[PDB]
């Protein structure tokens, strides 16, 4: 089974680095 | 060829054996134009070194193998790594490949002069339609493999 | 592999239709039995013009010259100059370009050089006032034929510039099921290297034939003299009957030979105009092939055009047969419900053609 | 047992053709996606997407 | 079969492209190039603007 | 031997140059 | 549905490798298909016919 | 009913009813081959460029 990864699941996209 | 505004997707792997766990949709795009020719070009930079300096004027070596080349490239735009612009003034008869150049400002011996150039590139005419239904397994179609 | 045709019949049409369809064709047995077999010089020049305005096209002319293999490329257009051989006038080469001009990657900007009139081919005024309006009806908003210099036969020397700014995906669907009411008659009587008297006598000649009519008659007198007047003496007229209501035009034209009477030619052309309007229903005979072809290459819809039982002659039949051979489209004709006249409605389904060459 | 398209009556003037896309083939997923008017995306709730 | 023939020519071409892809690039595609690296008078025949 | 190679190289260069013109 | 109309006599004399003639039945979709033969179509995973 | 000649034999022998057979018409431009200029981007969820 090919489960979706974290990038897929949350779909945070391109965001700036935040402290 | 296809009409403009025809969308498409791209995939690198279609066989189940090489599927792995990563996403298989590799590229997305829209067709913009149809043509029988195209003029892609790559940057080719010729490199030389100075060996004799007279203020703005300078003599350079290793840029060209013979005076044959210098005559073709007389008056070309050149610049050093430091950013000082210069010119291909004339070809020295002796030795072969050496030429005189004049620069906006005096260059140092350590500097490297580079001639920027653009070399044409050609599109490879490779066409391998996928014919999975014609195969026994219908799910292990393999074509030209990736460079890695 | 190749759709095959016989003889020099409809050479320009078959080539042009091949361009629009994108289907390769073969034309064979071109003047096989003639003493001088094979293509004529102007036909070869026409093929050169096609090559100039296309890209990816491959054309073969046989060793004997009697067979042609044509594989269309894409219409690309551009800016170019074409030298027209004296065997034909400029209108011979301009006419096929009108078919292909609106459907290019770049605008057509072609400078034609040579004789500007003849007894057998479309004149400058025929194109400007007789065919180009039909294109404007089909959606070609911007198209112009500029007469830089007039060249009469036999030495010619005329120069004309064809510019078609309008680039459109495909012609609009026609719905013309009525007989246009023509509002006025206009025309141009032109002459070169000769006295102004001939033009006036000519306009006088046409006026007598048309004086009995109930509409305005105003013919322009365009006398050409000097450097721009060409190398030979010549004179001709084009009369156009215009219907402002729906922008339709019916025209007749012809040129005069040495020793001919200017009044007689004006009378003859006037009579010929009265002939065309009698035979026409929505478009003239000389405009019909352009109208039919553009409909075939319209969107996949049914376009309707009213045509008289006079237009269905030999030329009409061969035109439809060639269209079917290349495009597989069949023109259907039905009677009109009226009893006053015996016109028929030509219903054509478009092929869904689209100008893919243009960049977006 | 079902193989290939199956056409069925769904109403007085409506019909449906059902096609089971091979789950293991990507090439199918492309061309059914080209001709599928409706897509029923089966999702295992326990496992997730 | 005709398809088998086509697959044979395709395999030949794929082998050729394999070797080309692995093969070291020509001098014109190596970015920086000096006189020694390239063949003598190579620029004369090549069209560089 | 070397001079012959240089002669051939000059010939090839002239041929390409002629092809340009 | 898919059906091969090739005469089995041809299959035995020339062999199985011979190219076949096939009949495919189904409901048309989208724009009307022209009635005249010779129309160019593409079957996914097979080619253009 | 559509009848096609000169089909590869592998299609007839290697026929699986599960895998759909999709026939699609081609416009005149689809037949032509040549250079295609397109705007393309790496898919966001693809790991590598």
């Amino acid at each position: 089974k090919r489960a979706i990864n974290y990038q897929i699941l949350k779909n945070k996209g391109l965001t700036p680095k935040r402290n | 060829l296809c009409s403009p505004n025809t969308p498409f997707c791209g995939v690198q792997i279609v066989a189940n054996s090489d599927t792995g766990n990563g996403f298989r949709i590799a590229a997305t795009g829209i067709v913009e134009e149809i043509d029988v020719n195209i003029e892609i070009v790559k940057k080719l930079k010729l490199v030389g070194f100075p060996y004799k300096i007279f203020k703005n004027t300078a003599f350079i070596k290793d840029m060209f193998s013979s005076a044959m080349e210098v005559a073709r490239f007389e008056g070309a735009q050149i610049k050093t790594v430091s950013g000082i612009r210069g010119e291909i003034k004339r070809a020295l008869s002796k030795p072969e490949g050496h030429y005189r150049a004049a620069f906006e400002d005096k260059i140092l011996m350590s500097d490297i002069v580079i001639l920027r150039s653009w070399y044409p590139v050609r599109v490879k005419k490779f066409y391998n339609p996928v014919t999975s239904l014609l195969l026994k397994e219908k799910t292990e179609w393999k074509g030209l493999r990736l460079t890695g | 592999k190749y759709t095959t045709f016989q003889g020099s019949q409809n050479f320009r049409l078959r080539i042009v239709l091949a361009t629009l369809s994108g289907k390769p064709i073969k034309i064979e047995k071109i003047r096989s039995g003639d003493l001088n077999p094979g293509l004529k010089d102007y036909e070869v020049s026409f093929l050169r013009l096609i090559e100039s305005v296309t890209n990816g096209s491959v054309i073969e002319i046989s060793y004997t010259g009697t067979t042609v293999i044509y594989r269309p490329g894409i219409i690309v257009g551009g800016a170019s100059t074409h030298i027209c051989p004296s065997s034909k006038p400029v209108g011979y080469f301009v006419e096929p370009m009108l078919y292909l001009a609106p459907f290019s990657k770049k605008k057509f900007s072609i400078l034609f050089k040579g004789i500007t009139a003849s007894h057998n081919d479309a004149g400058i005024e025929a194109i400007k006032w007789g065919l180009m309006p039909v294109m404007e009806k089909f959606g070609v908003r911007e198209c112009a034929l500029h007469t830089l210099k007039r060249g009469s036969p036999p030495l010619g020397g005329g120069e004309v510039h064809l510019v078609v700014d309008s680039l459109i995906a495909q012609p609009i669907t026609m719905h013309e099921i009525d007989r246009p009411i023509i509002s006025s008659i206009t025309g141009v009587a032109y002459s070169t290297r000769v006295s102004p008297s001939l033009v006036n006598r000519m306009i006088d000649g046409a006026k007598k034939v048309l004086k009995n009519l109930q509409c305005e008659v105003n013919i322009t007198a365009d006398v050409w003299r000097g450097e721009n007047s060409g190398k030979s003496p010549g004179w001709g007229i084009t009369l156009v009957a215009q219907s402002k209501q729906k922008g339709w035009s019916y025209f007749a034209e012809d040129i005069g030979d040495a020793g001919s009477i200017p009044e007689e030619l004006g009378e003859k052309v006037a009579c010929q105009l009265l002939e065309e309007i009698s035979k026409s229903a929505a478009v003239g005979r000389n405009q019909l092939p352009l109208a039919i072809v553009y409909m075939v290459i319209g969107k996949e819809d049914i376009g309707r055009l009213r045509i008289n039982k006079e237009q269905i002659d030999e030329r009409f039949i061969i035109l439809l047969r060639d269209i079917k051979k290349i495009f597989n489209t069949e023109v259907f004709l039905k009677p009109v419900d009226e009893a006053d006249n015996e016109d028929m409605i030509a219903t054509i389904k478009g092929i869904g053609f689209t100008n893919t060459s243009k960049k977006i | 047992d079902i193989q290939g398209p199956i056409t069925v009556v769904s109403g007085k003037h409506r019909r449906l053709t059902f096609l089971e896309c091979p789950a293991d083939d990507l090439n199918a997923m492309i061309d059914i996606a080209k001709i599928a008017d409706l897509v029923l995306l089966l999702i295992d709730g326990n496992f997730g997407f | 079969s005709s398809f088998e023939k086509q697959q044979i020519e395709i395999r030949k071409q794929i082998e050729q492209l394999e070797n080309e892809a692995v093969a070291e690039k020509k001098w014109s595609l190596k970015g920086e190039v000096k006189a020694k690296d390239r063949p003598e008078d190579a620029l004369l025949t090549e069209e560089l603007e | 031997t070397l001079a012959n190679n240089v002669e051939s190289k000059l010939r090839d260069d002239l041929e390409r140059l002629k092809k340009i013109r | 549905r898919f059906t091969d109309l090739t005469h089995p006599e041809l299959i035995e004399t020339q062999g199985l490798q011979i190219d076949r003639k096939v009949a495919i039945y189904g409901y048309l979709h989208g724009t009307p298909l022209p009635s005249a033969p010779g129309t160019r179509v593409h079957i996914a995973g097979v080619g253009d016919f | 009913r559509i009848v096609f000649e000169k089909v590869p034999m592998e299609f007839v022998k290697n026929f699986n009813p599960k895998f759909p057979i999709v026939m699609g018409g081609l416009l005149p431009t689809e037949i032509k081959f040549g250079i295609v200029k397109a705007r393309l981007r790496r898919h966001r969820w693809h790991k590598k460029i």
